[PDB]
């Protein structure tokens, strides 16, 4: 069951390249693309993310997209840049200028057909394609505007395939431009309609983790992406390694999404580690379980105790007692039952993978569909309305053909999504 | 930290148990339909026993014994006593009773009694009726519209003086998950405030001793509730005996006999969930100081002054024995005679 | 305790002990139901393609 | 001799079928390559074991079985496992993408694409039968294939094999091992559509098997292998009367006659004893009285429930090992005086007893110890309805908010089918209370 990966824009390509760096190490693939691992268990499901090349080499099923050429050149310059297939580099020359309209309607429209030809080429060589995963940000112009246009067009050609996104939410604490609430609100409207699962990676939460927990006074994007990389590896562990569960994207969506529009997940990771900082003491199963549920370990800046969990997926990695994992997971639900909706019985599922991530003996990854994610959308809506009430900075978008009513509709749909989360928080 | 739910808001006893559990700082009450509880203070009717004991990671306990109703219903009790060999139709401490639906066995009982030159006055079941001729008795059964038992009315009750009054003894009994049978130290005597008038049975106040039907009321003791120390002092002064020797010995034998009979039917010893239950046994004593069992209640209410003590005993004996936290008020009924 | 119908062979025995005495849709309909569900799928899918067309 | 065809649907049905057929081969002396040295009639026969095995000219004994899964990973292990040569390739049928824990996907969307092929392969086995009596269908309640496709298959089998008996072995969902949050949905949906088409269904609650493996086999975290090997022992106990010489339950029709007096109440409770670990050093072999008394302990049942608060409509005792009728009757007399066993008033209070002298067989390297005597009790008690109440309540909690319903409507199913299935389950619960509860 193959997955087609797509990275769009600067943030999408930077977290995307580092994602391929991490999992290639987990599977034992060098920058050249040869396998040098110690276990055939790394290759049992290598075909989910890699194609088999001439010379029994493994090439990622990844498509690299941007309207700016520079960031994609840095990817090719990166440590694992030579692993990617050259024909899968699809780039323009304009740049989107942090303008959703340019990515979605004008500049991105010129390039989108070229990307779909590579997507088609990669999908045609798949024995049983399950779907797509896109890495991108919502605050810029390419990953936000062109990324969502790409999603809409992919859903048109592959309507029965799973659409999965790792979407980086803008935050004023890590803000490039004032128009990021505009680009994010327009993007969320798209993601609500055309994705099956969206992992909400909040730049606010990534900064707060680096500052308050990891004791980093001046967190770089590299520090933020270290958390994103660990998280992306965690949530894809089941897909990439053989285990007791034979899980796939559709069965995950069926079990995690009780209502079609409420498919935005709060990712979580434990233990939280600094890049290069060595971890000498392994966490215990009780420690992993209480950290992975801690608000401080969430990659979305939301308070779980402010909402209720509709569904939860937990992934443990390393050698540990399945009995102790089951006991600790039951302990969390039994002692905190109020924070799990009672009208979805047994809504927490646990998987254990024997292979731990690099540099850790034990780790745990949290994936929550909690109504507290409405806090993230409320905050974007508030920053949106603060400028839209005065039509501030709108000329950047009306110069590309957009009308103010499209902003009103996007604002309305996201407020509708917030109220929908509220309805099940009180049910 | 333990969890429990409350599904009988009208239970004064377990309302006090709820307050005691929360006041320990180690118990938390969940929403009524939250299934992740340790303890269930369940409803009185159609309790979902089939849903208990299926929650992984949770030892579950419930304040009711499934199947104990066949002891706590008028008709079912007579069926149990007459058909169980442990009790038998020759059972000496239950008044002669007959199940009749709106019998030729009951008609042949009065036919041997009244025509045999002996006393004959009985009582109803489920408003009741005390009559000497069965014609009135059966006629009321069909007018009522529910299964009824006809039971011998104890024409010669022990009468408290001053007052020539009638009275019934209430015993509270707690049976824990291990099926220990605990008789609470404190009973109570619900009293009649009117002189027992064998001449006119229409006088309902001197024949029925229900605290409600006594609504005259309170002349001799408060709330028409006499308790064990004074009643023991009375039998010492009036009858030169004690409550233990003359009454409680029979009461403890009747309580253990009834509960040991139904233990195979209701015990949760090897069940996926556990049960305890508080019972209320009601006794009659005649003038020969013989104790009779009248009925047993599956959801009794306590006496006002005894609420704080008994409900605290339920927590220590029935709840904390299963869910421990971070001289006794009960008499454990047990007897192993070798024969 | 009456033992009834005792049958014996070299593989084993079987009997009955009594303690107390007493006191479809057609092929065409299935194909119709399956085809009606596929029609609802293709209608729902056609609404998505119409929506994507707008 | 009347042949029986086994049908294994979905992962649970397939993997349980593997362990059952492995046990069948050991019980009959059939090697993994299909030869049966004790079978002197080469190329055919009408022996009792021929109910489940056909014979080739080369003397190879082939199970009368078909394996179906909408996804190929599970059956591929059968195609490459120890008993690869035991099955003809046409007996193993796979799709490429499964039902994704969705009843509607297994029943409607994907099921319609493969059923005619499955019925064609079933016809190939049926055409080698001289007097086919019916089918034994193994499937889970919770899976999309085990629920959706099985119900579709059961409907078609009623059409194509109108007079053939159909028996079920159904895996009831338990959170301790379950894979999907929507398994209560799939369970009620498949029970509703299959109810009219099944003559007798043996429910196995994964929770009961899980706890038995933990308590009696001292396995901290039982795997599917531990559970399926224990399930196979019970299944073998139930089907032994069809594969060996005997007078009791000799054909599928007798299962309905002896266990099912009313059509809709066709879910007998199975209780098995003794379950003893191989790792146990010192063991005290349990007598006829002790294993028979164990049949009335809920901890040994395939579904946790309390038969003391229901009523019996039938009771069968299936013994294997050193057992004689004298000891059975003495054990029953003692048990009747101490246990709460109440039959309904229109049924005689009696036990139907079958005894096979060969003790139960255990897989080499398994978790179960060898015992000199074992027993499987099949009782039709209204107490099994407790499992329906538990399932229907979880159904009600989710359906009240229409949680996950869009997944089923999106596959062509209608919302009305949910209420139809649930209203039928409500009627089934009323039937069980009616028959078993006194006013
Ligand atoms: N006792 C037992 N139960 C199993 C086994 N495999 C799966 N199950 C149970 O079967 C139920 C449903 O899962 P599956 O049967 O695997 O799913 P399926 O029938 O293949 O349908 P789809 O995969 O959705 O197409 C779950 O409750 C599982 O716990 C097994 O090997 N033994
Ligand atoms: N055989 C009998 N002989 C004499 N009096 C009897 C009697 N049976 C019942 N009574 C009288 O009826 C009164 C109430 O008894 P009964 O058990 O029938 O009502 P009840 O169900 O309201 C008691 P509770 O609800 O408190 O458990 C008793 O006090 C007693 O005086
Ligand atoms: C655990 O983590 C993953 C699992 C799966 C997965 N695969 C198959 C069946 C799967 N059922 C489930 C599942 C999920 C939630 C609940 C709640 C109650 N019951 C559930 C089952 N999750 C399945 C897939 C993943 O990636 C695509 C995973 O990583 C993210
Ligand atoms: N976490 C993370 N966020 C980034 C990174 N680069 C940009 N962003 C965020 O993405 C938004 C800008 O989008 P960007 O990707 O640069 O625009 P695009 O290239 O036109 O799609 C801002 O909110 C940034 O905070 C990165 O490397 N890591
Ligand atoms: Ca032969
Ligand atoms: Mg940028
Ligand atoms: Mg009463
Ligand atoms: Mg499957």
């Amino acid at each position: 069951r193959e997955i087609v990966h797509i990275q769009a824009g600067q943030c999408g390509n930077q977290i995307g390249a580092k994602f391929w760096e991490v999992i290639s190490d987990e599977h034992g693939i060098d920058p050249t693309g040869s396998y040098h691992g110690d276990s055939d268990l790394q290759l049992e499901r290598i075909n989910v993310y890699y194609n088999e090349a001439t010379g029994n080499k493994y090439v990622p099923r990844a498509i690299l997209v941007d309207l700016e050429p520079g960031t994609m050149d840095s990817v090719r310059s990166g440590p694992f840049g030579q692993i990617f297939r050259p024909d899968n580099f699809v780039f323009g020359q304009s740049g989107a200028g942090n303008n959703w309209a340019k990515g979605h309607y004008t500049e991105g429209a010129e390039l989108v057909d070229s990307v779909l030809d590579v997507v088609r080429k990669e999908s045609e060589s798949c024995d049983c394609l399950q779907g797509f995963q896109l890495t991108h940000s919502l605050g810029g112009g390419t990953g936000s505007g062109m990324g969502t246009l790409l999603i809409s067009k992919i859903r048109e050609e592959y309507p029965d395939r799973i659409m999965n996104t790792f979407s980086v939410m803008p935050s004023p604490k890590v803000s490039d431009t004032v128009v990021e609430p505009y680009n994010a609100t327009l993007s969320v409207h798209q993601l609500v309609e055309n994705t099956d699962e969206t992992y909400c990676i909040d730049n606010e939460a990534l900064y707060d983790i680096c500052f308050r927990t990891l004791k980093l006074t001046t967190p770089t994007y590299g520090d933020l992406n270290h958390l994103v990389s660990a998280t992306m590896s965690g949530v894809t562990t089941c897909l990439r390694f053989p285990g007791q569960l034979n899980a796939d994207l559709r069965k995950l969506a069926v079990n995690m999404v009780p209502f079609p529009r409420l498919h935005f997940f709060m990712p979580g990771f434990a233990p939280l580690t600094s890049r290069g900082s060595q971890q000498y003491r392994a966490l215990t199963v009780p420690e992993l379980t209480q950290q992975m549920f801690d608000s401080k370990n969430m990659m979305a800046a939301c308070d779980p105790r402010h909402g209720r969990y509709l569904t939860v997926a937990a992934i443990f990695r390393g050698r540990m007692s399945m009995k102790e994992v089951d006991e600790q997971m039951l302990n969390v639900q039994n002692k905190n039952s109020s924070y799990f909706v009672e009208w979805i019985p047994n809504n927490v599922k646990t998987a254990v993978c024997d292979i731990p991530p690099r540099g850790l003996k034990m780790s745990a990854t949290f994936i929550g569909n909690s109504t507290a994610i409405q806090e993230l959308f409320k905050r974007i809506s508030e920053q949106f309305t603060a400028m839209f009430r005065r039509k501030a900075f709108l000329h950047w978008y009306t110069g590309e053909g957009m009308d103010e009513m499209e902003f009103t509709e996007a604002e309305s749909n996201m407020n509708d999504l917030v109220s929908e989360y509220q309805q099940y928080q009180d049910a | 930290m333990y969890t429990f739910v409350v599904r009988d808001e009208n239970s004064s006893v377990y309302a006090e148990v709820s307050r005691l559990l929360l006041a320990t700082g180690q118990w938390k009450r969940l929403r009524k339909d939250n299934p992740r509880f340790n303890l269930m203070l369940g409803e009185r009717n159609r309790l979902p026993f089939g849903r208990l004991g299926h929650e992984p990671g949770l030892v579950q306990l419930v304040n009711y014994y499934r199947g104990a109703d066949k002891l706590c219903r008028k008709a079912s009790l007579v069926k149990l006593i007459k058909t169980s060999p442990e009790l038998s139709e020759s059972c000496t401490w239950f008044p002669e009773s007959y199940v009749i639906y709106p019998r030729e066995v009951f008609l042949a009982a009065y036919n041997r009694r009244r025509e045999g030159r002996e006393g004959n006055v009985w009582i109803a079941k489920s408003g009741i009726l005390i009559s000497s001729e069965a014609s009135e008795l059966l006629d009321f059964i069909d007018e009522q519209g529910q299964v009824h038992v006809i039971q011998k009315y104890l024409e010669k009750p022990l009468l408290l003086e001053p007052g020539h009054r009638k009275f019934d003894i209430r015993s509270w009994v707690l049976v824990d998950h291990l099926y220990n049978i605990y008789l609470y130290r404190e009973g109570v005597l619900r009293t009649s405030s009117e002189p027992y008038n064998s001449a006119n049975f229409q006088d309902k106040t001197c024949h029925l001793t229900n605290h409600c039907i006594q609504k005259n009321y309170g002349r001799y003791e408060e709330g028409n509730e006499m308790f064990f120390e004074e009643f023991n002092q009375y039998l010492m002064d009036a009858l030169n005996t004690t409550l233990e020797n003359s009454i409680l010995l029979q009461i403890k034998h009747i309580i253990r006999s009834c509960l040991m009979c139904i233990e195979p039917a209701i015990s949760t010893k090897h069940l996926h969930y556990q049960s305890f239950q508080l019972f209320g046994f009601d006794f009659m004593v005649d003038e020969e100081l013989k104790v009779w069992l009248i009925e047993v209640n599956g959801a009794p209410a306590c006496a006002q002054k005894l609420y704080a003590e008994l409900c605290q005993g339920i927590v220590d004996v029935a709840i904390s024995s299963v869910f421990p936290l971070a001289t006794s008020i009960f008499i454990k009924l047990h007897h192993h005679h070798h024969h | 305790m009456e033992v009834i119908e005792l049958n014996k062979c070299t593989s084993g025995q079987s009997f009955e002990v009594i303690l107390k005495p007493p006191s479809d849709p057609s092929l065409e309909e299935i194909q119709k139901k399956l085809e009606a569900a596929e029609e609802r799928r293709k209608y729902q899918e056609a609404e998505l393609l119409k929506h994507l067309a707008e | 001799m009347r042949e029986c065809i086994s049908i294994h649907v979905g992962q649970a049905g397939v993997q349980i079928g593997n362990a059952c057929w492995e046990l069948y081969c050991l019980e009959h002396g059939i090697q993994p390559d299909g030869q049966m040295p004790s079978d002197k009639t080469i190329g055919g026969g009408d022996d009792s074991f021929n109910t489940f095995f056909s014979e080739t000219g080369a003397g190879k004994h082939v199970p009368r079985a078909v394996f179906v899964d909408l996804e190929p990973t599970v059956i591929d292990e059968v195609r490459t496992g120890t008993y690869r040569q035991l099955f003809h390739p046409e007996q193993l049928i796979t799709g490429k993408e499964d039902a994704a824990n969705n009843y509607a996907r297994g029943h409607y969307t994907i099921g319609k694409e493969i059923i005619d092929l499955v019925l064609d392969r079933i016809r190939k086995l049926a055409d080698q039968c001289t007097g086919l009596q019916g089918f034994l269908v193994f499937h889970s309640f919770g899976g999309g294939t085990g629920s959706g496709f099985t119900s579709l298959l059961m409907e078609r089998l009623s059409v194509d094999y109108g007079k053939k008996s159909k028996l079920e072995f159904s895996i009831y969902p338990a959170p301790q091992v379950s894979t999907a949050v929507v398994e209560p949905y799939n369970s009620i949906l498949t029970t509703h559509t299959t109810l009219e088409h099944s003559d007798c269904a043996f429910m196995v609650d994964n929770e009961a098997i899980y706890d038995i493996c933990r308590r009696n086999l001292d396995i901290e975290r039982p795997t599917y292998t531990n559970l399926n090997r224990l399930i196979s022992q019970i299944v073998s106990s139930i089907t032994a009367s069809l594969r060996f010489d005997g007078a009791l339950n000799v054909d599928l029709t007798e299962f309905q006659t002896n266990l099912v007096p009313y059509p809709r109440i066709h879910f007998p409770l199975a209780t098995y004893a003794p379950v003893i670990s191989a790792e146990k050093a010192y063991h005290e072999q349990l007598s006829v009285a002790e294993i028979t008394n164990a049949c009335f302990e809920p901890a040994n049942q395939m579904v946790k429930c309390d038969p003391r608060h229901g009523k019996y409509m039938a009771c069968c005792l299936l013994y294997r090992g050193d057992v004689v009728p004298k000891d059975v009757n003495a054990a029953i007399a003692t048990i009747k005086t101490k246990r709460s066993i109440q039959f309904v008033d229109w049924c005689p209070t009696g036990f139907k007893v079958g005894i096979n002298y060969q003790p139960p067989t255990v897989v080499p390297g398994g978790d179960l110890a060898k015992v000199q005597r074992a027993v499987c009790m099949l009782s039709n008690t209204t107490a099994i309805a407790e499992a329906w109440a538990r399932l229907d309540h979880k159904f009600d909690l989710m359906y009240a908010k229409r949680a996950f319903v869009h997944w089923y409507v999106g596959e062509g199913m209608e919302e009305g089918e949910f209420s139809e299935a649930r209203e039928d389950m409500a009627a089934l619960e009323k039937d069980y209370e009616e028959v078993g509860v006194d006013s």
